[PDB]
């Protein structure tokens, strides 16, 4: 039915100027209002811009005033938002909403596109296998473990054999420390599926290329 | 940037209720659903209200207020070719602003005239009076009421005259009546919507409380069902008739009077976020309400009549000044304590007109205010001006043949005339200036769209039920007749100019500022196709 | 601006039971311009409760919400684990639009203790000159708990990266990721690593432990 895809957004060098766009179908786009919506990393939502139906009434908030301008496509369907002299606080994801209705908020959102605003440099990840101790005496289910440490910015890809098993997979958001995130994935299984059986790390990291399989050994 | 608003918003209310309840909703309505088959009436009239009226009455308000200018310098800003219809729409309530108030100045006429033990037109054998004089109304034109002889002979004098080419002297006491009616438009004028939106508490409501009055003591009274009766009865073999609809129409478009640029006016001093689509329903109600309230008003009175006083009920049943003013007046002079009912109704209908007469003037004061600054800052001098020409005009209605010059600009002054200046109202904003751009306007203010009900009956169905209306009263057309008086052919011609000076504006304007402007070909159409922000 | 303020921020509710989260605005909203938003970890917000009374489109009768001016409510009269989620209001009256700070529903379950599992640098770490010791506590309720490791004995402090798992849909547990960061030099200079857990289910922390000479 209705989808809302947001689209652009990455790594963005600080007084720096990106541009987000939303792919809008199943409806009518000319006949809806169109904002958009940003949630920080600390998952506050933050109403950004506002655009009507026909582009001529704009509404920004206080803190993306001037610096942001929502533009919108009536006749390819595409709702933008230029930004420019972005700050470190305008890192965040940047929702596509729609509604035309302020009595009725914002009935459709999109996936969201991720805006990171920072002068750090990209850098790949480097993942390394969790090997179990030597002589651990159990068991019944063994505990595995992948570190994907100092990379920027997100996000990674993590599966485990290609993403096969997705059960008792345990995989830890980023935690961003001196411009660099480390990601940790535990993954248990009981000790008749390792290591009789192969299990394999699959770590994709798009920004600096980086497609990287690591398969788990008790050496 | 920023005009004065209303004091409170239940001023604007009372002003766009007090204008939209008029007399008309007194000596028409009713009648006409018991003309067009009572009840069953109610269906081209409220369909015509539904799909016709409402919406370009809601249309008029929403406009008003996003723009926030007076009638002219709206449609400057909407549609710059059709900025004409600003002028048509003011000048047309310039020229029922001429008609309408001598009306006002009747009924404080009678009112004056209501102070004594016995009303005047209760008996034939006053001086007024003629032989052929009889109690109550009749069939033969050549034997009237005595209620109809004391306004024709002694209030009108219209006895004396023979024709709208003669006049003949001027009444004093009626120019006297006139001169209180604008010394009263002038003072809830005077300081702008400050004092009129207060105003208009008194004589937007008050009419209300006398209908309560006169509602109870109507329905209180023997054979006040059979008014009821006659009122009310569905007779749905009218509704196959096309001059019905075209009443119903008609009624419709002038009772809530949209294309005066009153609505625009009155609407450019709300606040931008105001939800003016619950104003708009709430006072389309309350105006058709008070209209069906005012029919058992009337009817309750008339059935009475044709009860206890022995008169025939097509007789009694009446429409224009002759009902309020003859008709209803003989009925309160038989039933007790009669004096009271008197005072109160010629203040009723005083009070029915003034507000009614305060939008039209507010029309052309805003409209004109906000087109040029030389206005505004001087408006105390300005309404002084307006109503001098008024009043000075306004004597040949206080004449002995006043009664045919208010009844030929009666009919000329608006009319269909309104019509066009309406259809052409719908064709700008909904074609033109578009719907989805009118729509998106409407959002920003009230939060939400109009339905696509709204959109179509904008875009097509009010255009079409207003341009086939418009038509088919042309074709019904025929020439002005006062009682057994025929207007002279001149006379006729001079109506049309009236009818006609208005609305020739639009094309007029529409010309002149078609060559003004810089350019040539198509794109000469953007400059005056795009609005004012574009 | 016009802030929204909700309460609590954080909820924890047994399935079955009514919840009830508050939101406060500084302005007066109409009540027609106020709504709710639901939004489920790793998703985007879905519109939940328009006009303060109004359920949207797919939402169960079990929410409902109620109040005016400043003080507005949702209310779960039955809660489902399917109902865990963050939700936040709003005020469209006028600009700029502002979301609530948000409620954080959570699902109540019985107390799990963690499992912990201690991990030594791998050998490919080492050779990159950095060395990091991870210890996993996987599944178990509530929330709270908290790491401390142990070098040969004495608490390590400094150089800890934490990670926490939202809670989890299928058994609505809990799991943290403690990694003690050295280089390959701090680490060889020495051999017995613990990572210890207290957590709220035992008296006594949880221990895993590796010796570098095993
Ligand atoms: C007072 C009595 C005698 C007559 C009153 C009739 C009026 C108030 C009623 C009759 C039919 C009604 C209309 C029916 C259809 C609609 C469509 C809706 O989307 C907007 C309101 C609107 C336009 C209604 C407005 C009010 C209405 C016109
Ligand atoms: C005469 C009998 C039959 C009916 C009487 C009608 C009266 C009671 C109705 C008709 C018009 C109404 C008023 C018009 C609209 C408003 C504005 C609103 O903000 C306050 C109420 C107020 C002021 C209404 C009060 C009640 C009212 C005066
Ligand atoms: O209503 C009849 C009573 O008033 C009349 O007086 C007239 C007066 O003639 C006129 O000049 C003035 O302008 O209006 C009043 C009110 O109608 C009669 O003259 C009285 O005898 C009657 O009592
Ligand atoms: N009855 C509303 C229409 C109307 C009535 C009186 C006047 Cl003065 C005007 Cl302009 C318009
Ligand atoms: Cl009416
Ligand atoms: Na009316
Ligand atoms: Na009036």
């Amino acid at each position: 039915e209705v989808q809302l895809v947001e689209s652009g957004g990455g790594l963005v060098k600080p007084g720096g100027s990106l541009k987000l766009s939303c792919a809008a179908s199943g409806f009518t786009f000319s006949s809806y209002a169109m904002s958009w919506v940003r949630q920080s990393p600390e998952k506050r939502l933050e109403w950004v811009a506002e655009i009507s139906s026909g582009g001529r009434y704009i509404y920004y908030s206080d803190t993306v005033t001037g610096r942001f301008t929502i533009s919108r496509d009536n006749a390819r369907n595409i709702l933008h938002l230029e930004m420019s002299s972005l700050r470190s606080e305008d890192t965040a994801m940047y929702y596509c909403a729609r509604g035309e209705v302020r009595q009725r908020g914002f009935d459709y959102w999109g996936q969201g596109t991720t805006l990171t605003v920072s002068s750090a440099k990209t850098t790949a990840p480097s993942v390394y296998p969790l090997a179990p101790v030597c002589g651990d005496t159990t068991g019944s289910s063994v505990t595995l473990g992948c570190l994907v440490k100092g990379y920027f910015p997100e996000p990674v890809t993590l599966t485990w054999n290609s993403g096969s098993l997705s059960s008792g997979v345990h995989t830890f958001p980023a935690v961003l420390q001196s411009d660099l995130y480390t990601l940790s994935s535990s993954v248990t299984v009981t000790s008749s599926t390792w290591p009789s059986q192969s299990i394999t790390c699959n770590v994709a990291h798009p920004a600096s290329s980086t497609k990287v399989d690591k398969k788990i050994e008790p050496r | 940037d920023e005009r004065e608003t209303w004091s409170g918003k239940v001023d604007f209310l009372l002003s766009v209720i007090g204008f939209a309840v008029d007399l008309a909703n007194v000596w028409r309505f009713p009648y006409l659903c018991y003309k067009n088959g009572g009840g069953a009436f109610l269906v081209p009239y409220g369909i015509m209200l539904a799909v016709g009226g409402i919406p370009l009455f809601y249309m008029e308000l929403a406009l008003g207020q996003h723009n926030r200018k007076g009638a002219i310098t709206c449609w400057g800003r909407l549609v710059p070719l059709f900025k004409g219809i600003g002028y048509a729409v003011v000048l047309i309530a310039f020229y029922v602003d001429f008609y309408y108030n001598v009306i006002i100045a009747w009924s404080l006429r009678f009112f004056f005239a209501s102070f004594t033990n016995s009303l005047p037109w209760t008996s034939c054998n006053n001086i007024w009076n003629t032989p052929n004089c009889r109690p109550f109304e009749g069939h033969v034109e050549g034997f009237q009421s005595a209620a109809s002889e004391y306004f024709n002979r002694y209030i009108l004098e219209l006895n004396r005259s023979e024709g709208i080419h003669d006049l003949g002297a001027i009444k004093w006491d009626m120019a006297l009546c006139l001169l209180i009616v604008y010394l009263i438009c002038y003072f809830s004028l005077w300081k702008g919507i400050s004092t009129s939106g207060k105003v208009v508490w008194f004589t937007a409501l008050f009419p209300y409380a006398v209908l309560l009055i006169l509602l109870i003591r109507g329905l209180t009274l023997p054979g006040s069902f059979l008014g009821i009766q006659y009122y009310l009865t569905p007779n749905f073999s009218a509704i196959y008739k096309a001059e019905v609809w075209v009443d119903a129409a008609t009624q419709v478009f002038f009772s809530l009077g949209p294309g005066f640029g009153v609505l625009l006016a009155y609407a450019s001093y709300n606040k931008y976020h105001n939800n003016v689509y619950k104003d708009a329903l709430l006072t389309s109600f309350i105006n058709s309400a008070t209209s069906f309230i005012a029919g058992f008003v009337i009817f309750s009175v008339l059935g009475y009549m044709a009860h206890t006083l022995g008169v025939r009920i097509e007789d009694v049943a009446t429409e224009g000044p002759g009902l309020v003013f003859v008709v209803y007046p003989a009925a309160i002079a038989t039933m007790p304590a009669s004096t009271f009912w008197a005072l109160i109704f010629f203040m009723m209908l005083a009070t029915l007109g003034l507000d009614s007469s305060f939008g039209g003037s507010e029309a052309i004061i805003t409209a004109l205010s906000d087109e040029f600054p030389k206005i505004k800052r001087n408006r105390e001098l300005f309404v002084a001006g307006l109503f001098s020409l008024y009043f000075v005009v306004g004597l040949a209605s206080c004449t002995q043949g006043g009664f045919y010059f208010f009844h030929l600009l009666d009919r000329y002054a608006a009319g269909y005339s309104i019509l066009v200046a309406v259809f052409f109202e719908a064709i700008a904003v909904s074609w033109i200036y578009g719907t989805n751009r009118f729509s998106e306007d409407i959002r920003d203010m009230i939060g939400f769209p109009p339905g696509r009900y709204w959109q179509v009956c904008w875009r097509f169905v009010a255009p079409i039920f207003l341009l086939f209306i418009t038509v088919y009263g042309l074709i019904g057309y025929e020439p002005l007749t006062y009682a057994d008086y025929v207007y002279p052919s001149w006379a006729n011609a001079l109506g049309w100019c009236i009818a006609g000076s208005s609305v020739v504006m639009i094309p007029a304007v529409a010309i002149f500022k078609l060559l003004s402007t810089p350019g040539s070909l198509r794109q000469r159409f953007t400059i005056l196709t795009t609005p004012w922000r574009d | 601006e016009n802030v929204l303020t909700q309460s609590p921020a954080i909820m924890s509710t047994s399935p079955g039971e009514k919840v009830t989260m508050t939101c406060r605005a500084s302005s007066s909203v109409g009540s027609s311009y106020l709504h709710w938003y639901q939004q489920k970890s790793g998703a985007s917000p879905k519109l939940w409760i328009y006009s303060t009374s109004n359920l949207a489109s797919g939402v169960p009768a079990r929410f409902s919400g109620s109040g005016s001016g400043t003080s507005y409510s949702l209310t779960i009269s039955s809660v489902e684990a399917e109902d865990a989620a963050t939700y936040y209001c709003q005020q469209f009256s006028g600009y700029p639009l502002t979301f609530g700070s948000g409620t954080k529903l959570e699902m109540k379950r019985a107390d799990a203790a963690p499992t912990v599992s201690i991990f030594p640098p791998s050998s490919e770490q080492l050779t990159s000159g950095g060395a990091s010791v991870v210890c996993f506590l996987n599944n178990f309720y509530p929330k709270d708990i908290n790491v401390k490791w142990k070098i040969d004995g004495s608490e390590r402090q400094n150089g800890v990266l934490n990670s926490w798992t939202d809670q989890d849909s299928k058994d609505s547990t809990y799991s943290m990721s403690s990694t003690l960061t050295l280089t390959k030099d701090e680490y060889e200079r020495h051999n017995s690593y613990t990572c210890e857990a207290t957590h709220k289910t035992s008296t006594s922390p949880i221990v895993k432990s590796f010796n570098r000479n095993e």
